[PDB]
RNA sequence: AAUCCGGUUAAUAUUCCGGAACCAGAAGGUGGAAUCAACACGGCAACGUAAAUGAAGUUGGAGACGUCGGCGGGAGCCCUGGGAAGAGUUCUCUUUUCUUUUUAACAAACCACACCCUGAAAUCGGUUUAUCCGGAGCUAGGGUAUGGUGUUUGGAA
């Protein structure tokens, strides 16, 4: 372990505050992060630009519309999850 | 003048593939897709060797002394020297060779086999009778 | 030795490519050259087109017809696994229309 | 119950796994069965059914991912859609 | 066993591709030169132009004219489908020789347009014979 | 910028009427070589025999203008 | 859109001279191919071929793109082992010190990361400097494509 705790933080070294570089941190290993494609279930998923979310699958090549950091978000869920419920009783 | 046919040589129940003439022009054999290999002299066109032995193609080797003819039979090729000549010319065939495998019945005096990958299409000689050429469509890399 | 641009414009661009060669008298020269080609690309897919060269727009034109395409539907406008999957979903949509319409029609 | 019978077939009976291996066994049509997962392409699963009607099998949609059917097979890779020809001891071809 | 003899697929690669074939034999097993299952096909390559009520008859036999091909075809790269066109007169014209000598491939080309220019004009496979848009 | 490896091909050329004059060139290592001006481009012809070389000369028309080593 | 080399002038040159090319446009002509089965065949395929009609309309592509970081290939320079020509040094030592030893545009032939086919993979394997890839078909065997600032000649001694 070269980093304890400050993990991909490390590149901003010292400056810019501890708490301020924390919520960072947990972002940027969101948004680097690799996620598994819906579509192919091949973990190939990497972000392109904030909520573009591209899969390098070989075959699946499918881009996707996502959060900004990360390619599923909870309030993107919850409206899914409620516009299935209104359909589905309409 | 090759005028009209004059001479007409009949008892091939099929197709007749290839013919050959040899170097001394007396003999001349064909075959076909009925297997059958037929040796005729031009001369009074009878059929003196009926032995049978589908017939791709067949060549007589350069060699007068060595009258050696290689037959291709779908992926085999046959050395086949027969002995409507001379005794000497036998013994004059065997010296020349006495990938593809070597292997060594109505006068069957058969010398030397050789087994293709493939189905041997065209058959073609050296001038000095050493070499042989077997060609076949259906392979690429060793289609030759 | 050292070498100059041939034309009057400094500044290595895009346009200003260049290349050395030493000529039959000897000489370490600048050779002028240009942009490299593009192979075309896919129309859906995007990937390269296989069978064609790498040419300059205009420099296409000087080619043959057979050098620019491939013998096949869409052949030089689309990949073959691109028409391969343009061909099987034509088919199957349309048997659906039809095996829709005929549920339909009843 | 699904994952269960399918164990058990691929410990009695015969299977095939993966795309090409299910397509040639619907053309050859010993096959019985045919198992395709949840995110199979659009069209590649059209086209399996349209072989599977040709060929008069059945067809079972894999409720979980492509992953989710290869665990549920066992093998540590996924399987998109597999070909049951023989059932053994199982009975997945009754349900 | 879906790739029968006298069964309509589609070829989905080669210089024909999406173009509308009738299983002519099938080889499933294999060939020396061919040890894949492959299954020589007849199909269209020049499909028929449509034709008008108020079209003459000298046009009419002029767009009706059809250009066919032959070709083996591996299963793979064929798309079976559920049509199935009746092949009279064409059961016994391919065989390997056939493709070997191309005497006997230009007879059965000739075999095969004159057969599909009838089955045109009787106006039945309507669906074999209108080209796939795709 | 034309090389040409047929004698016959390289003598209807020389008839050929965009044909202005032809070229010897007799090298160190004892090669023939007959160049040949056209309108547009410059047909070479190799040789390694000397009396080939020398029917082929003798076989070019005579109306061609032919020049020997420059 | 498409030009290179050598040379020339007291002063101009990718412009002049000698040689050698190229592009764009125009017209008919020779030769070849297709055609009364009007609009060529081959390969399972990726695709190939010296040709191989295609109005309107639609659509795709090239033009056409940041930045940094290593890794691989090429060309020129650099370095270097012999050969040959001169020249430097030599009281002594140095089979040596130095200079020279060059080949343009353009034409021609040849030259394996993506893809195709066979095949079905857990004792999981392939593989990179950098851990990506595979039942959505790995490894492996055989192919196809891209083909220069590479090679062999032509230019061209």
């Amino acid at each position: 372990k070269r980093t304890k705790k400050v993990g991909v933080t490390g590149k901003y070294g010292v400056r810019y505050g501890a708490s301020l570089r924390r919520d960072v941190r947990k972002i940027e290993v969101q948004q680097h992060s690799r996620y598994q494609c819906p579509f192919c279930g091949r973990n190939t998923v990497k972000r392109t630009a904030a909520g573009i979310w591209c899969c390098n699958g070989k075959g699946c090549k499918k881009v996707l519309a996502g959060g900004a950091w990360t390619v599923t978000t909870a309030a993107a869920t919850s409206a899914r999850s409620t516009i299935r419920r209104l359909r589905e009783m309409v | 003048f090759p005028t009209r046919c004059t001479n007409v040589f009949i008892g091939h129940k099929g197709r007749v593939r290839c013919l050959s003439v040899h170097v001394s022009g007396n003999w001349l054999a064909s075959g076909g897709d009925d297997g059958v290999l037929r040796i005729w002299e031009v001369m009074t066109g009878r059929c003196v060797w009926k032995c049978s032995l589908i017939i791709q193609s067949l060549a007589w080797g350069p060699l007068s002394d060595s009258p050696v003819l290689a037959v291709a039979v779908d992926e085999t090729v046959y050395f086949i020297t027969p002995p409507i000549f001379s005794d000497e010319q036998i013994e004059a065939s065997k010296e020349l060779f006495t990938s593809a495998i070597w292997r060594r019945l109505h006068g069957g005096i058969v010398h030397a086999t050789v087994s293709t990958p493939s189905s041997i299409k065209s058959l073609s000689w050296h001038r000095r009778g050493d070499y042989l050429a077997t060609s076949s469509p259906t392979s690429s890399s060793q289609a030759v | 030795q050292r070498v100059t641009y041939r034309r009057r414009l400094a500044y290595n661009t895009r346009s200003n490519r260049t290349r050395i060669i030493k000529t039959p008298g000897n000489n370490i020269r600048y050779l002028h050259i240009k942009k490299l080609g593009t192979i075309p690309r896919c129309g859906d897919t995007g990937v390269p087109l296989q069978g064609i060269p790498a040419l300059r727009p205009r420099e296409f034109a000087r080619l043959s017809h057979n050098k620019k395409t491939v013998q096949r539907a869409y052949g030089g406008c689309l990949s073959a696994n691109a028409v391969k999957d343009r061909i099987v979903r034509a088919f199957l949509i349309e048997e659906q229309k039809i095996v829709k319409q005929k549920l339909k029609q009843l | 119950t699904i994952n269960s019978k399918l164990a058990l077939t691929m410990k009695s009976g015969k299977y095939v796994l993966g795309y090409k291996s299910t397509l040639k066994t619907l053309r050859s049509g010993k096959a019985k069965l045919i198992l395709i997962a949840a995110n199979a392409p659009p069209l590649r699963k059209s086209e399996l059914e349209y072989y599977a009607m040709l060929s008069r099998c059945s067809v079972h949609h894999y409720s979980g991912n492509n992953i989710d059917l290869g665990t549920a097979c066992g093998k540590l890779f996924r399987v998109g859609v597999l070909a049951v020809i023989d059932a053994g001891d199982s009975d997945i071809l009754a349900a | 066993k879906i790739l029968k003899p006298g069964k309509v697929a589609l070829i989905t690669r080669g210089r024909f591709a999406g173009k509308k074939v009738v299983i002519l034999q099938a080889i499933d097993q294999g060939s020396k030169s061919h040890p894949f299952g492959h299954a020589v096909v007849a199909g269209v390559e020049r499909y028929p132009l449509k034709v008008t009520k108020s079209m003459g008859a000298k046009r009419i036999a002029r767009r009706s004219r059809v250009k066919p091909f032959i070709k083996v075809v591996n299963y793979n790269h064929l798309m079976p489908t559920r049509y199935a066109l009746e092949l009279d007169n064409l059961k016994g014209l391919i065989t390997a020789d056939t493709f070997k000598e191309p005497t006997q491939r230009s007879a059965a080309r000739k075999t095969v347009k004159k057969t599909f220019e009838e089955k045109y004009q009787s106006g039945k496979s309507a669906w074999f014979f209108t080209p796939l848009r795709f | 910028p034309r090389q040409i490896s047929d004698i016959k091909q390289f003598l209807e050329i020389a008839r050929r009427k965009d044909a202005t004059s032809a070229r010897i060139k007799k090298n160190t290592n004892k090669d023939v070589k007959f160049k040949l001006r056209c309108s547009k481009y410059l047909y070479t012809l190799v040789v390694a025999d000397a009396k080939k070389a020398e029917k082929l000369r003798q076989s070019l028309p005579p109306d061609l203008t032919v020049t020997e080593v420059g």
